[PDB]
RNA sequence: GGAGGUAUGACAA
RNA sequence: GCGGGGUGGAGCAGUCAGGUAGCUCGUCGGGCUCAUAACCCGAAGGUCGUAGGUUCAAAUCCUGCCCCCGCAACCA
């Protein structure tokens, strides 16, 4: 839930750097943009409107509607 | 081959849906000439959807195709040193046959115990134009917006 | 600013496309190519990226305020007319095009042929 | 320290500043290498030798004057080092939710059969 | 829980026994059929008298640990004799006539491609 | 159609 | 006596500034080839010369000791 909050800009790159290589499940939620770039999301959930939609620069789609 | 292009085997209609598109998908779906098992897998299968839908199976089927079924394919070409691919218009045959192909296979990878539970999920992901089929046809028109510079090839 | 006539220059090479839109004074307006597009290698040398550049710097001519261009084209390169079209393409009235790729009257000595 | 201007202006006023005492401390250290090396050229030398065994012991004066004006390099602040893999192995249904809906109560419906994979 | 092992609980009987060394699917149906105890309940239903019916059965046969001395004293046996099967065994070959020039993996254990 | 010009591989057999 | 060195088969990092042993070529097994070389894919090969200390933990810091190499071991 939100891992780069308080994390200054280097740790922040190493953090979604090294995640992207975990071998495992990722449920994210970041607000911060490059976070989400580097770990490489597959599918967004959209709230409150529940959408189960696979990941892509529709999310600003979404985020502007 | 070299001669030219051969004869392409017609396929009759499903007896119950009366669809020759329901029956390729038997065909895709068959292991080792067992179509009974094939039939019976996709029967459930559109009986699943007919259950979590209150809508037609062939028509959730359909819908299903038109969103994986792709458009421009990438055709590896090679040009002295350098290989690289060159955008290619899917003919329609081709495009069923990629369909049929991707919603096959994604279903088979799916989680669920039984395979016409695999496949009627797959199939109505696909149909609300999500899960890994439409995965793979947005990949592939991915892939050759990417070498539309080879277009004039 | 504003500007109501100006000149796109097609610099279009072997290797890359650098399109410049100026006024008809030569003062440049803006410019794009097929390298500050993302594009590298071969790639910068297909019509399709001396499109992409024609219309990036089309775009941002007409932000400015630019209705109709004359073209002037140069070099060798494939993509001269994928960058005159999308001129067209994207807003701008292309009135005039020419070719001024410089020719020596003789001149200086070439480069060694690439082989050998 | 205090930069005028945005933070890639203080990246590119910072780098440059490490940049120019990287290199100073680096020749700082060749000069006391020189010496050094000569030092012990002389130290092993024969007893015979007057006047390089002199010299050795002048440039040892010269050696120790440089050694203690010798600027330290700071120690660069070191990043953080992350491995994280799993112990098990993932399966094709990690998670299974299905029809969940959930409010606080006395608060609106946040979901409703909120179903997925 | 029956012979000193912990059958799982979730599954039934008829293969739940099968966990103790000693019982397989046959034997298994043939204590539960003795006993009068239906194959299709989980052990988990099992009521102690039901339990205690198949404990009482399973004490006839030879099980666990005192199968295990069983089997190792034949083993044990033919290795002291000198007999050829003993060597096979001392040796980690196959004892059955199988070929070893190729596989033979399972007693060699894993390839040393030295 | 034709013509001048623009990596390695014994020896004998 | 003054220095320099001991880390996988060899040549080197890492050593100052403590946490996790690597790079180059080579070796072995398998590929590719008619075959060889080149190339591709896998594996092996050291608890860091050796023994004590310091520390939560040392290849690293400290100390000793044994080895190997360039100098020196006497000047009017
Ligand atoms: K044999
Ligand atoms: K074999
Ligand atoms: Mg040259
Ligand atoms: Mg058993
Ligand atoms: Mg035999």
């Amino acid at each position: 839930d939100q891992p780069t909050n308080h994390l200054d800009p280097e740790t922040q790159s190493i953090i979604g750097a090294n995640f992207n290589l975990f071998e495992g499940t990722i449920i994210v939620v970041s607000h911060n943009p490059s976070f989400v770039e580097q770990i490489g999301i597959n599918r967004m959930l959209i709230l409150p409107s529940g959408n189960i939609d696979n990941y892509s620069p529709e999310l600003l789609e979404y985020y502007s509607n | 081959p070299r001669k030219g292009p051969v004869a392409k085997r017609d396929v009759l209609p499903d007896p119950i849906y009366n669809s020759k598109l329901v029956t390729r998908l038997i065909n895709r779906v068959m292991v080792d000439g067992k179509r009974g098992i094939a039939a019976n897998i996709i029967y459930n299968s559109f009986d699943i959807i007919k259950e979590s839908t209150g809508n037609d199976p062939l028509e959730v089927f359909e819908q299903a195709m038109k969103n994986v079924m792709p458009v421009l394919e990438v055709k590896a070409r090679r040009v002295g040193g350098s290989n690289y691919q060159v955008p290619v218009e899917v003919r329609p045959e081709r495009r069923t046959t990629l369909g049929l192909r991707w919603v096959v296979n994604y279903a088979r990878l799916r989680g669920e115990h039984t395979m016409e539970e695999r496949l009627a999920k797959e199939i109505m992901d696909a149909a609300n134009n999500t899960g890994a089929s439409v995965k793979k046809r947005e990949d592939t028109h991915k892939m050759a917006d990417a070498n539309r510079a080879f277009a004039h090839y | 600013k504003n500007i109501e006539s100006g000149v796109a220059h097609i610099h279009s090479t072997f290797n890359n496309t650098i399109v410049m839109i100026t006024d008809t004074h030569g003062n440049a307006l803006a410019w794009s190519s097929a390298g500050s597009l993302g594009f590298k290698g071969s790639k910068k040398s297909t019509p399709f990226a001396a499109q992409m550049a024609a219309e990036a710097a089309t775009k941002v001519a007409m932000e400015h305020g630019l209705k109709t261009v004359d073209v002037t084209v140069k070099g060798p390169g494939s993509g001269r007319e994928a960058a005159i079209r999308s001129l067209q393409a994207t807003g701008l009235e292309v009135t005039a095009i020419r070719d001024v790729t410089p020719v020596p009257h003789x001149g200086c000595r070439p480069p060694k042929r690439r082989r050998v | 320290s205090i930069y005028e201007g945005d933070y890639y202006t203080y990246k590119k006023k910072y780098s440059e500043n490490q940049l120019l005492r990287e290199k100073m401390i680096i020749q700082q250290e060749k000069e006391v290498k020189e010496l050094a090396t000569f030092v012990q050229k002389a130290k092993q030398a024969s007893q015979t030798n007057h006047a390089l065994k002199r010299m050795g012991l002048e440039r040892a004066i010269r050696l120790d004057k440089k050694k203690k004006n010798l600027t330290k390099r700071d120690k660069v602040y070191k990043r953080v080092k992350m491995d994280i893999k799993p112990n098990r192995e993932v399966a094709r249904t990690p998670l299974k939710v299905e029809n969940v809906t959930f409010h606080y109560p006395g608060h609106p419906i946040l979901y409703k059969d909120l179903s997925f994979q | 829980r029956i012979a000193g092992v912990d059958i799982p609980r979730d599954k039934r009987v008829v293969v739940s026994l099968t966990y103790i060394y000693g019982i397989g699917n046959t034997t298994a149906k043939k204590v539960l059929a003795n006993v009068g105890v239906s194959e299709d309940v989980r052990v988990r239903d099992l009521t102690n008298e039901q339990t205690d019916a198949i404990r009482a059965e399973i004490d006839k046969l030879k099980v666990e640990g005192d199968l295990r001395r069983e089997v190792n004293l034949n083993i044990k046996r033919l290795m002291e004799i000198g007999s050829y099967r003993g060597i096979r065994h001392r040796r980690g070959l196959p004892t059955r006539g199988q070929n070893t020039k190729n596989n033979a993996r399972t007693r060699k254990g894993p390839t040393k491609t030295v």
